[PDB]
């Protein structure tokens, strides 16, 4: 991403394809290394009535 | 003395030459062969530490038992590490390589490398991260780079 | 409750096809380029 | 006691399958201690044989006779191609194993195997 | 001093197949979106020293079935068949200035390839006399339309000498008037070289390491710094016969150092090449060089014969 | 639903004709693929330069064993052989008794590193997160019984490692 | 092929270079199993020595009716002319 | 003179690259190592063995080919006569021959290989 | 070493053969050097080589042996050879030329002083010289290899197995029914 609109104008031109629209290096646009903690929703049987295992 | 430095410096030269030349064979065996391809690969990049596939074993120096070694190629591992020249190195990759693995108990595995070749590094893991592949392959030079061969020879 | 979970409108568009977007000149401007400088050189 | 044959009806014809086996490893056990350049003597191949076949000599179910014959042409198919190598074949001589204990004594002064 | 002459032609075009090393690990590094060799030296300028001292205490590993005699001579017949083609090379004046220079060259190129053959027999192994005989099937190939390449662009020089093609090419570049014959000589110097998409003897996914599979460190070494003198010489020849530079007479470095930048690109091109095709089957290089590149070159013989004649352009041999 | 490769006849107009011509006798798509191969060699190459920067990991990541203590100085492990019950490799081996003060901890807990499979069915089957499977995996040995851990080998992991395993369990935990 | 007394004298030559047969009981006569002491493997690559020496090729059926080098030399005598 | 002193000073150091190459480094030789390399397992019988060419009517002629380079190369030379239109003449005469040549290779299926 | 350890076990080799050893590839290995020089061309000295495997097996068998304790061994093979059909049967198994010639006092005590010169691994040496043309005594006191139920191996069964490595290619595939054996004494 820092390479010079020279480069970056000969590497399109090699390529032929707009290549710093989409980069195969990642940058500030991934996701946090430190995600908020979660809250896992319950399954259907997590019921306190008309919860037999029979049925 | 004079000697003892002239033997000094011509180990660390030689200890540097075959530290940072290690040409490894392409040899691979099995889920380990992935991660040596990824150590291989552009982001880990074993070719800037000097570490190049030779495809022959006459003109490659570190042996990578990368997978599992089962009954029937034993004797084709012993004999591609016999037809390497000296000095050879073996880097185990993967606990198959290293100890029978998950397939220890198996009647078709020989438990460990280390029944066929002499190991000098152990690398583990199933599979171990190529980072951690990486790792060992550094942690073989460090052991090339304390090797004292014209030492013990100006010593004996 | 918290879960990775998509957004709202969903995510944006991702291309899929063949994008070989035919770059060069022509068969006929390159030959004439070509014998163009076979005849500087002759001369 | 109808069962279903596999190559032999009785056991005469069981023992002329035997019989041309062993002509074909006889005749085999030269070339093997030729190709593979292995340090045993031609006879020492042939005594091997030998006792690889007088191993078997007790049978007397054609089936069970045909199915070793079977397998021992699968031996010396994979004897005549170079599939096996030397250390394939030198399995058959238990060379660095140590003699077991025969006899009673030195098998209870070893260990607990009967 | 003729001695310390060719001494100062042999060592730094050994130290040149030696930093060629380095150059074409770090850009067949960059090319495949990696780094090249960088932590042995700054930058990787050591990573060649190191290759070297490692090949030359590494054990040397006679076979027991080679033919020992033809087994160390293919490679010292290697290596003084890459030091040898370089002597005729004007730069831009030769080590040896010969009248004849370019049949010199092109008779060691022939004798050049039982280094290889005498290589891959001697070493009695499989692999080995696949690739020694898949170098005669290259080199009937490329055989066979080199001189004739070669030929017709010497119809517009005059003669065979070397030294005469800068005084040809001070008007124009010889690859304006002979484009065909120069894209096509191109591709005859790949295949003479062994170099990719022509590998084809040192075929790694083919055969092993084919004629040197069973060549261990130290011979190995003259292989493998034969094959890159050979492509440091074949772009150098190449660059002489097509794109030769300005020469002033009172000043021979203007031309060193524009044919070296010269020889330089054709070295990166070569690099370039290797880092971006697929492998032929040594057929379809058969398949090329006689039903396609053959015909087309006789067409190009018959023409760069007639044409001095129908525009009174006969260049003089003297 | 389907969809066919390689079903293009090629046009052949006397345009498109001497388009392929040219492309045979010029070499078109050669230089196309040498110029992306160039293009490629402008860029900035993906090495990270190990082992100066670490490739980026998850806390979620299986690499040496270790064993945790409360925040009291008491281990975890309370002998309960889950942990060599669900190996699927037979990695652990277990044997305990009741110790001094009458309580429930183990004697020998071995986990043999050549033949565990970094599989993590310890770490979530263990009931009281004694066995972690920390992020430590730059643990190389140059001998083979190196990689054969006792208890001792374990409980130093978990000492020299638990300032961070404590953080990733705790970033973690809320996804078990 | 040429006479019948050569044949015969060639069939002791090989059971004479045969190691496992008591040289002093070999008669034309003797019986291998019976007299000689011998297994049937052993009468086999007797065979095969045949074959080695006389250069025809024995099928299964004509050689395991073979029990003395009477019946040997007979049929290499019905093989050929003499 | 100089020629040979070239060709003494390359093939002298293509040779003591060689035997400083032998009898520098440590050697430990057993009867393994110089083997046959036949990718880990013994190699089928010898290498020495027919190696069968499938390309050889086209490696004769190569040899047929290889003499029209000995008549063909000295048209930098014949183009300086003063008998031009017989020189000319004769010269695609040559390449014309080697092309009747090349082209009833082609038509007979010779340039593809057998089997 | 028996004034100080009073139990020690002494075994005396005579000379020990094998795959890694310096008897037969001492033998094998002088062959571009002339012609194999001997003293009385190496018929007046009588040896009996062991093989290392029974050597290995008698000093293991000692180890489990308590009778062993205070003893003194001396292993040496089931056959005596002179020195100069020794060298004819390795060289015959090696499949190589045999030209010999005698060698007298009167430099081949001097070739170790030629042959040490550099600070390697000398090929041969005075020392050696005079073990290799020293026979092997022969003392029927001492118990041997049979007295600790090891069976001697002889030289005909092993020396192609030593010997197989020195073959060229012309005839390495070759057998062990080749050779004519030694002569014993
Ligand atoms: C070929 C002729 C020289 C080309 C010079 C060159 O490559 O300039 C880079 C420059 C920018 O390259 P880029 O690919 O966009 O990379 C951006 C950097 O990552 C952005 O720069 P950066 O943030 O990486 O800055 C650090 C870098 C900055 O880079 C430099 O200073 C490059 C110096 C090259 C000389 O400096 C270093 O890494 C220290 C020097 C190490 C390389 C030394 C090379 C010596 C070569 C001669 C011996 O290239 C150009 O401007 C185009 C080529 C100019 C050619 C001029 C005509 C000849
Ligand atoms: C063109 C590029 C290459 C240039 C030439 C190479 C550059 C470096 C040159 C010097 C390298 C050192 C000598 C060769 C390597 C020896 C390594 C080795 O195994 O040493 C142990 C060997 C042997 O030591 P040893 O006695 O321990 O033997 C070990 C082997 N066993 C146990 C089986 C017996 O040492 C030598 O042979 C000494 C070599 C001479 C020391 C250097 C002399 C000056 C050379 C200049
Ligand atoms: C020296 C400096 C550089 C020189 C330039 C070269 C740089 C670019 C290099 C690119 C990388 C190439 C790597 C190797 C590739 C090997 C494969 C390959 O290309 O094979 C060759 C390919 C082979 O094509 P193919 O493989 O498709 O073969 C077709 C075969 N059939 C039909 C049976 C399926 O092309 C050629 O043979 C072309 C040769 C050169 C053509 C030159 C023509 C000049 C113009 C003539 C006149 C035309 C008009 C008519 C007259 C008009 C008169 C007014
Ligand atoms: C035609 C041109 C041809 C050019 C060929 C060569 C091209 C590359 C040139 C070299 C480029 C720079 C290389 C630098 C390498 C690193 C040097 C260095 O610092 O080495 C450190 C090492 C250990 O030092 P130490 O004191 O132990 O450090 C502990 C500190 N607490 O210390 C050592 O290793 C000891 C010192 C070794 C120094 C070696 C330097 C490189 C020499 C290369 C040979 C060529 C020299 C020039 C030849 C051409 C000009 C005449
Ligand atoms: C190098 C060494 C290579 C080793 C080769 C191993 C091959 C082993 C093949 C084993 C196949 C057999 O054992 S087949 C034998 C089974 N036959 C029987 O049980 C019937 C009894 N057979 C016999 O007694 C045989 O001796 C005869 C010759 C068939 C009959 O003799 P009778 O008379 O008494
Ligand atoms: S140690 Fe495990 S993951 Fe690795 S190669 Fe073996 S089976 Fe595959
Ligand atoms: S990670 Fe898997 S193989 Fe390793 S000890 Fe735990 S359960 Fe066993
Ligand atoms: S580590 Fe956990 S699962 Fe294993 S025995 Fe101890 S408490 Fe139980």
């Amino acid at each position: 991403a820092s390479a010079t609109r020279l480069i970056q104008g000969l590497r399109n031109w090699a390529s032929g394809r707009d290549l710093q629209a989409k980069l195969q290096l990642r940058y500030q646009e991934i996701s946090k290394r430190t995600q908020p903690p979660p809250k896992l929703p319950v399954g259907p049987s997590h019921r306190l009535s008309n919860n037999y295992y029979c049925a | 003395s004079r000697g003892e430095y002239v033997v000094a410096k011509l180990d660390d030269l030689i200890n540097w030459a075959r530290r940072s030349s290690l040409w490894p064979m392409t040899f691979g065996l099995a889920c380990c062969a992935v991660e040596m391809m990824h150590m291989a690969a552009p982001r880990y990049d074993m070719d800037r530490f000097g570490v190049v596939f030779r495809a022959s074993p006459r003109q490659s120096d570190v042996m990578i038992v990368a997978g599992t070694l089962t009954n029937k190629m034993a004797p084709a591992l012993r004999k591609v590490y016999d037809q390497m020249p000296e000095p050879r190195y073996v880097v185990s990759m993967g606990s198959c390589a290293n100890g029978g693995g998950y397939y220890h108990y198996s009647y078709s595995v020989v438990r460990g490398c280390d029944r066929i070749v002499p190991v000098d590094i152990y690398v583990p893991g199933c599979p171990p991260t190529a980072e951690a592949l990486l790792y060992g392959i550094l942690q073989l030079q460090k052991k090339i780079k304390r090797e004292k061969r014209l030492r013990i020879w100006y010593r004996r | 409750v918290k879960q990775d979970m998509p957004p709202v409108g969903g995510y944006g568009p991702i291309d899929y096809k063949r994008n070989l977007p035919r770059r060069g000149l022509s068969g006929y401007s390159m030959f004439a380029v070509g014998i163009g400088a076979l005849l500087f050189g002759y001369w | 006691t109808s069962v279903k044959p596999i190559f032999s009806r009785d056991m005469n014809e069981a023992k002329r399958r035997v019989r041309e086996l062993y002509r074909a490893w006889y005749r085999e056990v030269p070339n093997t201690v030729h190709l593979f350049q292995l340090d045993i003597s031609v006879k020492q191949g042939r005594d091997k044989v030998r006792e690889m076949f007088k191993k078997n000599a007790h049978v007397t179910d054609p089936r069970v006779v045909d199915l070793l014959v079977i397998k021992g042409k699968m031996e010396l198919e994979e004897t005549i191609n170079v599939w096996k190598q030397r250390t394939h074949v030198m399995r058959f001589f238990h060379e660095t194993e140590a003699p077991r204990p025969k006899d009673f004594l030195s098998k209870f002064y070893v260990g607990h195997d009967p | 001093m003729f001695m310390i002459n060719v001494l100062t032609l042999i060592i730094p075009i050994l130290l040149a197949v030696a930093f060629l090393t380095l150059v074409e690990r770090k850009v067949l590094g960059y090319m495949q979106f990696r780094k090249g060799p960088n932590v042995v030296g700054p930058y990787g300028l050591l990573q060649p020293i190191a290759d070297a001292i490692k090949l030359f205490i590494k054990e040397p590993l006679r076979p027991a079935t080679s033919s020992i005699s033809m087994f160390i001579l293919a490679p010292i017949l290697a290596l003084t068949l890459a030091l040898t083609m370089w002597i005729p090379l004007p730069m831009p004046y030769p080590l040896i200035n010969m009248n004849l220079g370019v049949l010199f060259m092109l008779a060691m190129s022939s004798l050049a390839v039982y280094s290889i053959l005498w290589s891959g027999w001697a070493s009695n192994s499989k692999y080995a006399l696949i690739g020694a005989l898949r170098a005669v099937a290259q080199t009937i190939s490329y055989e066979v339309t080199l001189a004739i390449i070669l030929l017709s662009v010497l119809l517009m020089n005059g003669s065979f000498t070397l030294s005469t093609l800068i005084i040809t090419q001070e008007q124009v570049w010889l690859i304006f008037p002979a484009w065909p014959l120069a894209m096509m000589w191109f591709i005859s110097t790949l295949a003479e070289t062994n170099r990719a998409p022509f590998d084809l003897t040192e075929g790694e996914s083919e055969l092993v390491s084919g004629f040197n599979v069973e060549y261990a460190a130290g011979p190995f070494a003259l292989f493998f710094m034969a094959e890159y003198a050979n492509i440091i010489m074949m772009n150098i020849f190449t660059t002489t016969l097509f794109l030769g530079a300005f020469h002033n007479p009172y000043m021979p470095e203007l031309y060193t150092i524009n044919f070296t930048i010269k020889s330089l690109l054709l070295s990166i091109t070569f690099l370039w090449i290797r880092a971006s095709y697929p492998r032929f089957r040594y057929d379809q290089l058969m398949h090329l060089l006689w039903k396609n590149f053959l015909p087309l070159t006789l067409a190009l013989c018959m023409w760069h014969v007639s044409l001095p004649i129908l525009l009174s352009s006969i260049p003089p041999q003297t | 639903t389907y969809k066919y490769v390689n079903l293009r006849e090629p046009s052949m107009d006397m345009k498109s004709v001497t388009d392929r011509a040219a492309q045979t006798l010029l070499w078109t798509e050669l230089i196309r693929g040498l110029g992306m191969t160039l293009s490629y060699l402008f860029r900035e190459p993906a090495t990270i330069n190990y082992p100066f920067e670490k490739g980026p990991l998850s806390p979620r990541f299986r690499g040496e064993h270790a064993l945790r203590r409360y925040p009291s100085g008491e281990e975890r492990c309370i002998a309960c052989k889950l942990c060599e019950a669900v190996c699927p490799a037979q990695a652990i081996t277990i044997e305990a008794e009741p110790r001094a003060d009458g309580s429930r901890r183990t004697t020998r807990y071995d986990i043999d590193m050549t033949k565990c499979i970094y599989c993590g069915f310890c770490q979530e089957a263990c009931p009281v997160d004694a066995i972690v499977e920390g992020p430590n995996f730059e643990f190389s040995t140059e001998t083979h019984e190196e990689l054969l851990y006792n208890k001792e080998k374990l409980l130093n992991n978990g000492d020299k490692w638990e300032a961070e395993i404590a953080a990733n369990i705790q970033a973690d935990y809320l996804y078990r | 092929p040429l006479t019948l007394e050569g044949i015969k004298d060639r069939v002791l030559y090989v059971l004479k270079l045969y190691d496992k047969i008591d040289p002093e009981k070999l008669s034309v006569n003797s019986h291998f199993m019976k007299d000689l002491g011998l297994d049937s493997l052993d009468q086999v690559e007797i065979i095969m020595a045949m074959e080695d020496e006389f250069g025809f090729e024995i099928p299964d059926i004509d050689a395991e009716k073979l029990m003395c080098p009477q019946e040997i030399v007979d049929y290499i005598a019905d093989k050929k002319d003499v | 003179m100089n020629l040979m002193i070239t060709l003494l000073t390359n093939f002298t150091l293509a040779t003591l690259l060689v035997t400083i190459a032998f009898w520098l480094p440590q050697l430990n030789v057993y009867s393994e190592k110089t083997s046959p390399y036949e990718c880990g397992f013994d190699p089928m019988g010898s290498a020495r063995l027919p190696f069968s060419m499938k390309f050889f009517l086209v490696a004769i002629t190569f040899l047929l080919f290889d003499l029209e380079i000995a008549l063909l190369l000295p048209l930098p030379w014949a183009s300086q006569t003063t008998n031009l239109n017989t020189m000319l003449t004769m010269a695609l005469l040559l390449i014309f021959l080697l092309a009747v040549s090349l082209a009833y290779e082609w038509t007979q299926k010779g340039l593809e290989w057998t089997e | 070493v028996r004034e100080t350890f009073p139990e020690a076990t002494i075994i005396k080799p005579a000379d020990i053969f094998g795959r890694e050893d310096r008897f037969l590839n001492y033998f094998a290995n002088i062959r571009w050097f002339g012609g194999v020089p001997l003293i009385s061309l190496g018929k007046k000295t009588v040896k009996q080589p062991v093989y290392i495997v029974d050597v290995t097996k008698g000093i293991i068998n000692a180890i489990k042996d308590p009778d062993a304790r205070g003893k003194t061994f001396a292993f040496v093979g089931p056959n005596r050879y002179l020195l100069f059909d020794l060298v004819q049967y390795v060289f015959a198994v090696a499949h190589r030329p045999f030209l010999p010639y005698p060698m007298p006092h009167f430099a081949y005590r001097w070739i170790g002083r030629l042959f040490e010169i550099s600070p390697f691994e000398p090929w041969t040496t005075r020392d050696k010289v005079e073990r290799i043309h020293t026979t092997d005594r022969t003392l029927p006191h001492l118990p041997g290899l049979e007295d600790l139920g090891v069976q001697a191996t002889p030289l005909e069964l092993k020396a192609i197995e030593v010997l197989r490595r020195h073959r060229t290619y012309r005839w390495l595939s070759s057998e062990i029914e080749d050779v004519q054996p030694a002569k014993t004494v």
